């Protein structure tokens, strides 16, 4: 509402408030309750487009990784997809600078396999990875993990 | 886009053309059987790239892969730019660029 | 008259995690912010150095209204009424209980990191196979020389002789609040730039700069040397000592620059003795 | 009177995989970060040395609260009520419940590698045939000498005699947490720089510096020698011992330099005995 | 800018011109309708370049290959710079530059 | 009390290809890295030596949980639940499962270093003749040097103290270390030993053997180790030196006046081993 | 700068001048419209340089080549430096320098 009155983009810095500032998750839970709503407004945001394409790219990569784990999973045993997702969040949060985070992101994208979205928007996604500060890319990767819905 | 971004894009395309050449050689060499290994080849390529520990070994592997690829139209049109980019930029950034090119490889329709 | 003492101090090189801010998740972030060139630097707060000076005054045997029980980790008040005439800490650092308040002679600024903070982190984990929620953790650290600026008003001191123990404490600063178990970072000075003048104007605030973005070099800033060249900041009132003395003496044309006729001493103790003699002569002590 | 013991000791040359960070993929990432001259140096956690000293104290009498099982790989507490008056561990290293919380008598800094780390990686395979995801793996090593800086407040110890066992343990440090099976790195020191003074002012930080890329010469320094020459860090308060003595005695004009009149013993045991005698005399033990 | 990089680029050009000379030689040698071995020759060159055991090895080969190339103008223009570059520098970096040249001659044809 | 056995052992000169790293192409590259003076040296993985010791314990009877099939090259476990009390291999080398499921490991050893810088030494391999395919041409790297590695055992940590005795014999009569023994048969038996048996954690004998002299085989003792011996540190009564290095030590001038003369020095290796085992049994009550 | 590299460069120039003299001799030998054999002469020179078995071999060869080159002005001004450089240094290094020199003569004409 404030941003609306200001006339500035609603998505001024929701994540900052939702997570960075809201460690307690007081409104982060609201994010969980209204994540779709956040995405809805983000969809309205044209600039988000590129980050939406990156969201789809990361979702496809994690789909490939989960398929690899499913193939690795023994018969009868329950695959630890929840544990793997928690590991993904922990590893992404561990990354401390641009170099290490970009290393991990590129390695994960490679391990994902053939990505259709990353093929269609090759140059755009490549430039987004090269230009955007690594903290932002980490934030949107975390959102992609949280927004994954098969 | 600035000049550095153009150089980075040509490097991505150069690596993709090199992978095209290597995969073509793999297809031609092992046409026997149900299907030659490409997914295993891609996994091995990623493992080799991640294996490289310093600038010397990684640059050696990158140059060896580039020559193994064959003729490189993107590397034809830009000699000095890409050569200087490879020699100057830190080898880790080259590793990120190569992995991104790997993940961005568009299959030939 | 109205004499004041200003100085910018540089510390040695080492790993420091002295100012953890409000931690997030499992990682204990050390407080950081922007500085020269827009690169993030790690800050150690001035309140920490003020606490260190208070602890030094307590340990040396001076009165000190606030007593810090080391074993109890608690702070006690010798008297509920602040008496700046009798207590050194009340005289220097001031007070506000909410007379009632004192301005405070010592005015100190934050301790910035000379080198930008890359983001290096350290993992710590509890040993043993029995692992719980508190098993593993990450602690952020920084390998940097720290630099802070301070300014005191000699006239404002209720007792003028109190300036000597504060200088001795700055040169012999006890531990600055941090994590001494795993990052024991000595805050002892190794290069000073001191100014003892009757005018207030100060042009020595953060006069240190790095030669390379990731290095322990600690050269003097170009602005400070240029301003000494131009004509202000009289060399007779300048006091530079420490490791930067070698770099200054290795500069070209040093014997002709106005830096030559300024008080420079390789040994910090000698420069401190000379400055203390000058202060005692100026204030009739 | 307050007394402190600051020191920086250097390890022997050998392979090191002591402080694996995160194991990114198959590579157990030997933890590293930037250091002098902007080159990546491998690090050994200070908590590792604290654990090693705890284990040393536990192994030889010396009642400690935290007993390491060595069989179940678990830590047992003899009494949850920490009593620094009785236990060596609580008196020395401190504790935190989350009572008294202590302060810790020993302050440690993270061990740095005296030489930059290039890639130093190693393969690993499991016999032959029937290979699974655990068959292939990598381990990072490092062939250098490690250097760390530590400091104890002698007066802060509840029992003043407890300073002796820590010196004995630092001289005889057990296995420091790391891949002892594949890379058995002894952390015993071969060159010591100890100072025992009565004021906090603590130079002799990571003085040992040789760079010289891939070598094992381990020259002392230029800045520490400088300080020595200048007049501070008086030689009577300095203790230097180890293989670095051999290099020091070969320097020109060493007979006239102030570094000569410092306590120099080529044998480590003699210097340690002399330091123990001095400490016992000063603290009235 | 950074004259070392200029020397590196002109060395790349020198190696390319030498391989051009050797290509002309093999094209002259072949006869009848037989396909002139170029892919085979390039792969042979890469294999011999990878095979090397320090200093004398691969430096003798570099000099011999440059001589086999024959008249090369880029090396003609700059004598002392390239001579010092060949005598100095670790041989592995020279191998990197030569392999990059292998892949960067294809721009010429 | 607590007793520790520290020793540095130098192998015999020969051609070795025991540490193939990654197989970049045809070339099977030795595992190598910068060791001293900025020169590249070839390293043998310590896990290979541990495997050799396990195989030795398996061969000469004894009880070892991991049995090497030696016909399918497959590992089998006699008992899935590791029992350090019974099995020698689990008692000595430890185990990780993923009774305690984790063992510390009584033997801690370092990777084997090459006493000589590794310069070239690549060797061709061509398979028969005619009908040549992609697997017809291959290169194998090698190295003519002496290998030297560092190991340490705490006999106190062993569940059975008598298990220290087989380990020393295995160190002496070590079987083949994992490598291309078909074409590069490198015997890993010791030819010079420097053993220290003490009751404290200080070793100071990590890599005592050092000769440099590029492509020679002199294998002299490092100057720093001799200086440490003369310093009074490392008591000669706790030192055990045996092998070919003994001859060079005796040929040194003023050897009798040197403190090294008071150390347990035996030209023969087996007699030194017997004396060491006698001392170990006397100080362990066996 | 770096006096040993100065000796290396003057050796390069001496070899180039000697081969200039040899080329002038063989141009003088031939007559009428036949193409004087020079590329063939370069190949022969390279092959004879490659053929050697250490020390006396290739040292008698280099001395004979310098003699048949004729009068070398650079050798005349630099007798001692050239002789000392030839007597010292591994013969393989001198052969590598000579092969460089070979590839280096062309800017003369």
């Amino acid at each position: 509402a404030d941003n609306l009155v200001k006339g500035i983009h609603w998505w001024s810095n929701f994540w900052e408030k939702l997570v960075i500032e809201d460690s307690k998750e007081y409104l982060f839970n609201q994010l969980f309750s209204n994540r779709e709503g956040f995405i809805i407004m983000a969809e309205n945001s044209e600039e988000d487009k590129q980050y939406l394409i990156f969201i789809k790219v990361f979702q496809q990569a994690m789909k490939g990784n989960f398929a690899k784990i499913y193939a690795k999973t023994e018969e009868g045993k329950d695959p630890p997809i929840k544990k793997k997702v928690e590991r993904l969040r922990a590893e992404l949060n561990y990354c401390y600078d641009e170099l290490s985070f970009k290393e991990y992101l590129s390695d994960f994208l490679v391990r994902g396999g053939l990505n259709k979205y990353f093929n269609e928007h090759q140059e755009e996604i490549a430039l987004l990875i090269k230009k955007s500060p690594w903290q932002e890319i980490r934030i949107w990767s975390l959102l992609a993990i949280a927004s994954y819905k098969p | 886009n600035s000049e550095e971004d153009k150089q980075y894009l040509i490097f991505i395309k150069v690596f993709q053309q090199a992978m095209k050449g290597n995969f073509a050689k793999i297809y031609a060499k092992t046409e026997e059987g149900k299907d030659p290994p490409i997914k295993k080849k891609v996994e091995r390529l990623r493992a080799e790239l991640n294996y490289c520990y310093d600038e010397l070994s990684f640059k050696e592997y990158l140059s060896d892969f580039l020559v193994r690829g064959g003729l490189n139209k993107y590397f034809n049109e830009h000699q000095e730019e890409i050569a200087l980019l490879i020699k100057k930029s830190p080898w880790q950034e080259i590793r990120i660029w190569s992995l991104l090119a790997i993940a961005s490889y568009k299959p030939k329709d | 008259p109205n004499y004041y003492l200003y100085g910018t101090v540089l510390t040695r090189y080492g790993l420091a995690s002295l100012n953890h801010d409000i931690r997030r998740g499992n990682k204990t972030i050390l407080q950081k912010g922007y500085w020269n060139n827009g690169k993030i630097h790690s800050f150690v707060g001035s309140s920490a150095i003020r606490w260190a000076l208070r602890f030094y005054l307590q340990k040396q045997g001076y009165l000190v209204n606030r007593v810090w029980d080391e074993e109890e980790h608690i702070n006690r008040l010798t008297s509920e009424d602040f008496d700046p005439e009798k207590f050194y800490d009340d005289d220097i650092f001031g007070f506000a209980l909410l007379p009632n308040q004192r301005m405070g002679a010592l005015g100190m600024n934050m301790a910035v990191s000379l080198t930008p903070y890359d983001g290096a982190v350290k993992l710590g984990a509890k040993s043993g196979r029995e692992k719980d929620s508190t098993s593993l953790h990450f602690t952020e650290y920084h390998a940097t020389r720290y630099q802070y600026y301070f300014g005191i008003d000699a006239t404002h001191l209720k007792d003028f002789s109190r300036i000597l123990p504060m200088i001795d404490g700055i040169m012999n600063l006890p531990k600055v609040g941090g994590s001494s178990n795993i990052f024991n970072y000595p805050f002892c000075p190794d290069s000073l730039v001191f100014q003892w003048t009757n005018h207030f104007a100060s042009y020595i605030s953060y006069c240190f700069e790095y030669c390379d973005p990731k290095s322990k070099e600690a050269k003097l800033s170009q602005e400070f040397i240029d301003e000494v060249e131009c004509g202000q900041i009289d060399p007779s009132k300048l006091w530079i000592g420490g490791t930067i003395v070698k770099d200054l003496q290795q500069l070209d044309n040093f014997e002709s620059s106005p830096l030559n006729k300024a008080h420079i001493y390789r040994n910090r103790n000698e420069m401190i003795e000379a400055l203390k003699t000058v202060i005692k002569r100026d204030l009739g002590l």
